[PDB]
């Protein structure tokens, strides 16, 4: 249930992104998924260009979906409880270079730290968001 | 002009919404091109006991300092060259000897003027000789080259104690050549372009060679691009009536600006090299690098500023950097009996890899303004360089010394009329050899 | 939770004693009048002294406004005083120079020092002397401090000048007869089996005089040691007129 | 320090912040020498910083050219070349072999050259050593703008870079002393 929310959520922005897939790197959408995907989005074009859009003027009949819909918010602070040891992670404050620093994720510790920065860890297996 | 066309488009759009003079290594025939600085190129500075990264307290040595630096050159080389000869030791210059003895020391004039077969003294180190100078006869030699501030080892006969009848000459000794890496082996063959000034006719401003040696860049797309000082020459006739409209420093920033826009788009990399003539900059030889901060990105990637001299690694291949017209400051003060086929260049160039210097001229030149701690520390050689640059107001030429390809690109101006630059190949040996072989294959001069 | 993320060293406190050497560089003009504004202070404490007694109230209050006035170190700032301290101990060794021309000279400006002094220790709140006394080499340990309240009786039945307030004000500590020297000498207090029941006071007499003794050993080092650095003395008859 | 002005040639010479002294003392940039010219070198100071620059280089220059010259008033020897023997009071000279050498030129030389100057474009303490509180009024009412005192700022920048280069007095080296 919650996979489908995310996928109903950012149509586009998966879809387009899936499209762009090189060769070699998994996917976030199984073939099921990526059906489903496609269905509502040729369904919620069809909505809105029947309802109102072919009454508006003729420079105005068009709209971009890729533009109006919202991109999923990286920066969103998170919980995690780390499983493997980890060197040398940088963390930015504010982002001025004068601030940076770096720290060390024992095995076994817990922290709260920006998603942004740990995403490859919790792809590779390394942590666990808790 | 423009900001009424963006206008006018705004406004269109809108409505319309609702309707060669010298060559090395048989380079002829080949073609002479760069990848653009995309290949695997890289740029290190080296240097012994460390390397010229920023200025320094100058203008404020005491002559204890200066007899120190010269002791410990003379000491050092003469350590080096002991034990390459196996000497045991070295007599003093003010013992007296009937039968020849070996002596160490540098050789000077005994007077303000040139040096002469006549005037030549032998000045001895701490150790062994407390600093004493002696009078020296050459005459009794089969062969000699020799210039003041020269560091020698000799064995003549001394029956006063207080003149020098030399009787052999020991010859200074190189250092090893480098030894490249495997970053150094993971490279293709390459192309460096050498540039010195005065960029201008030394009657304007006008910075027109400037421009015809960015065109060659762009034309060339070389790889890397060394250019050496006067970017604003002390000597030309507007800077030294104080002519001109904007100061020294902007003019050099405006000079540097614009060969970095105007050679972008050949994605060439860029060293820049200062000279005593550049009279925005410190006069004071070893010059630190110059300083400047218009650089992108890009131009931060591909832009580095060195000091004079300075010993520069291009992907191992090991370059000695000096725009110092030491080959015309040697020149005046070179005496030899090498009557033969030694030509005067060659033996110049021997003497500035064997003295393992690029200033080993002792008193310097009339407009060489050296400190000497700094020539100590910086301007002596981290190895054998494999290419020594060297431009001079003497003609161009290229050589091969030592094993060391020396090459003088002139200068880019002779003065109020245009000069010449030059032009290198490097391809690194096979690792099956034995022995080493250049690493630079071929060379060429060329005129703006 | 636990969270994750350089001239203190120099002068922890705005008491300094001149062990270690500023290896560091300095103007001309600087050095200059880093010592003639301190020459005209130490011509002050004693227009200070001529001008009512010493050490009281009125002193301490003109006093404080001198230092406020002329840019030297204070009852200590817990903000950037270190600069006044640095700009202190580097004025400090410059005044070594001047006058050590004459005895007289050395022991005139020597006397003002020694009230300047005096009046620092005089300011001082437990905090300071707490810290101070245990980070400096002026350690002077105490020993069974609950025996003091029978020293409270004795001394002041035994006492003209103390009283049972100053034993804990004043507070009391065990330390050699001999450290109350010219208390014993004098016999004008409670000192027994050899050992004095001392406050701070004394202590800054010790301090005083071994300050005198380390300044005067460096005033003939002054006079001794110093030619290699005479390249330059045009200030020293100003300075001595 | 000398300069010739680009508007009539003459060359001006610059030996402070001001010309003339007392209630008549004016700006050493205010106005040409040449009495007959118009021009001011206030509107020259690139120039002026340009023939500084040159004028600097040549002073540390002659510093730098190793001139040494013998103490004895018999010998007077003059040499480019320092003698590795030195003496309980120096390099001992070659020509007499009895008395030591010294420099033409020496850092503390160049140093107070440099620092003079810096000294003869230093606006703000020119004016600040004035004696009056009038002479102050009038240089900074008169002629000393913040525009003009830029002017002067820049030459003496063009100064202290110079001594910024050189080698401000070693505090570490005064315990070489007690």
């Amino acid at each position: 249930r919650c996979r489908l929310m995310k996928i109903e959520k950012f149509f586009p922005h998966v879809l387009e992104k899936e499209k762009t897939r090189p060769e070699g790197e998994p996917s976030s959408l199984s073939p099921e998924e990526l059906a489903f995907a496609r269905e509502f989005m040729a369904n919620t074009e069809s909505y809105l260009k029947n309802v109102a859009l072919k009454h508006m003027p003729p420079n105005l009949q068009k709209v971009d979906l890729f533009r109006a819909v919202p991109k999923p918010d990286l920066d969103s602070y998170v919980f995690l409880r780390v499983r493997e040891r980890q060197e040398n992670i940088l963390v930015e404050p504010d982002t001025d270079e004068q601030r940076d620093y770096v720290i060390d994720l024992e095995k076994g510790s817990q922290h709260l730290i920006r998603y942004k920065t740990i995403a490859p860890l919790v792809a590779s297996g390394a942590v666990q968001l808790i | 002009i423009q900001e009424l066309i963006e206008v006018e488009e705004e406004e269109e759009i809108l409505l319309n919404s609702y309707t060669v003079v010298t060559s090395f290594g048989l380079a002829q025939g080949v073609s002479w091109s760069g990848r653009g600085g995309a290949g695997n190129i890289s740029l290190k500075v080296l240097g012994c006991p460390e390397a010229l990264t920023g200025s320094y307290k100058s203008m404020f040595q005491k002559l204890p300092d200066i007899r120190e630096v010269l002791t410990c050159k003379i000491e050092e080389l003469g350590s080096e060259l002991k034990e390459h000869y196996k000497i045991e030791a070295f007599t003093p210059l003010l013992a007296p000897a009937q039968e020849p003895v070996t002596l160490l020391g540098q050789i000077g004039c005994d007077s303000n003027g040139k040096l002469n077969n006549k005037s030549v003294i032998l000045e001895g180190d701490r150790e062994h000789s407390s600093g004493a100078q002696i009078p020296v006869d050459l005459s009794e030699l089969k062969e000699y080259s020799l210039f003041p501030g020269q560091v020698v080892i000799m064995e003549g006969i001394n029956t006063t104690g207080r003149k020098l009848v030399a009787t052999k000459l020991y010859e200074g000794v190189p250092l090893p050549f480098y030894q490249p890496t495997e970053e150094d082996a993971d490279f293709e063959q390459s192309m460096v372009l050498v540039a010195c000034g005065p960029y201008t006719t030394s009657d304007s401003i006008t910075y027109d060679p400037l421009l015809d040696l960015i065109a060659v860049i762009n034309h060339d797309r070389p790889d890397v691009c060394i250019l050496f000082g006067p970017f604003l020459d002390a000597k030309h006739e507007q800077v030294e009536n104080c002519l001109l409209t904007s100061p020294f420093e902007d003019i050099f920033k405006q000079c540097l600006r614009t060969i970095i826009e105007g050679t972008r788009s050949s994605g060439s990399h860029l060293v820049f090299v200062p000279s005593l003539r550049d009279v925005h900059h410190e006069p004071v030889y070893p010059q630190p690098p110059f300083s400047y901060s218009d650089l992108s990105r890009e131009d931060k990637k591909q832009v580095q500023f060195v000091s004079e001299p300075c010993s520069l690694s291009i992907n191992g291949v090991i370059f000695g950097l000096t725009s110092t017209d030491l080959l015309f400051h040697l020149g005046a003060e070179e005496i030899s009996s090498s009557s033969g086929t030694s030509d005067r260049f060659s033996r110049i160039l021997k003497h500035i890899l064997t003295q393992r210097s690029y200033y080993p001229l002792y008193p310097p030149q009339e407009d060489m303004a050296i400190d000497y701690e700094s020539f100590y520390v910086y301007a002596q050689l981290p190895v054998t360089p494999d290419v020594l640059i060297i431009p001079s107001e003497l003609r161009y030429f290229v050589k091969d010394v030592l094993g060391c390809v020396c090459v003088n690109p002139g200068r880019l101006t002779k003065g109020q009329v245009g000069g010449t630059f030059a032009r290198l190949y490097l391809r690194r040996p096979a690792a099956d050899g034995a022995e080493r072989q250049s690493p630079c294959i071929a060379v060429q001069v060329v005129r703006i | 939770m636990e969270f994750s993320g350089q001239r203190n060293a120099s002068y922890p406190h705005c008491l300094q004693f001149y062990l270690q050497p500023p290896s560091e560089n300095i103007s001309l003009i600087e050095f200059e009048n880093l010592a003639i504004d301190r020459v005209k202070l130490l011509k002050s404490v004693e227009n200070l002294g001529v001008s009512y007694v010493k050490g009281t109230e009125q002193y301490q209050s003109k006093l404080e406004s001198e230092l406020r006035k002329l840019k030297f170190s204070y009852r200590e700032n817990l903000e950037d005083e270190y600069e006044p301290r640095r700009r202190d101990h580097i004025s400090h060794f410059i005044l070594r120079l001047a006058y050590c021309q004459s005895e007289e000279l050395r022991r005139w400006f020597i006397q003002q020092e020694m009230d300047l002094l005096r009046f620092r220790f005089s300011i001082l709140p437990k905090d300071k002397i707490q810290d101070f006394l245990k980070d400096s080499q002026l350690q002077f340990e105490a020993i069974s401090d609950e025996e003091k309240t029978l020293r409270e009786q004795e001394i002041v039945a035994s006492s003209p000048s103390l009283s049972g307030l100053k034993l804990g004000f004043e507070s009391i500590y065990k330390i050699p007869f001999a450290d109350a020297l010219d208390l014993f000498r004098g016999r004008k207090v409670y000192l027994e089996d050899g050992f004095a029941y001392v406050p701070l006071k004394d202590i800054v007499a010790i301090i005083l005089n071994e300050f005198r003794a380390k300044l005067s050993k460096a005033l003939a080092l002054t006079a001794r040691s110093l030619p290699a650095v005479q390249s330059d003395e045009r200030l020293q008859p100003l300075l001595n007129h | 320090f000398k300069c010739p002005c680009p508007t009539c040639g003459t060359e001006n010479i610059y030996d402070n912040v001001f010309d003339g002294s007392g209630t008549d003392m004016e700006p050493s940039l205010y106005r040409c020498s040449n009495i007959d010219c118009k021009a001011s070198p206030l509107t020259f100071t690139v120039q002026l910083s340009n023939k500084l620059i040159m004028d600097i280089r040549r002073f540390i220059k002659k510093y730098y050219d190793g001139w040494l010259i013998c103490e004895e008033p018999t010998c007077r020897n003059r040499t480019r070349h320092l003698p590795l023997q030195f003496s309980r009071t120096g390099p001992l000279c070659p020509a007499c072999m009895k008395a030591t050498l010294q420099p033409e030129y020496s850092d503390k030389s160049l140093y107070t050259q440099l620092c003079f100057y810096r000294y003869i474009f230093d606006a703000e303490c020119a004016l600040e050593k004035l004696t009056t509180d009038h002479e102050k009024d009038k240089l900074k009412k008169q002629f000393f703008t913040p525009k003009v005192l830029q002017d002067y700022r820049k030459l003496k920048n063009t100064a202290e870079q110079f001594l910024s280069r050189s080698g401000e007095v070693n505090l570490s080296k005064l315990f070489a002393g007690c």
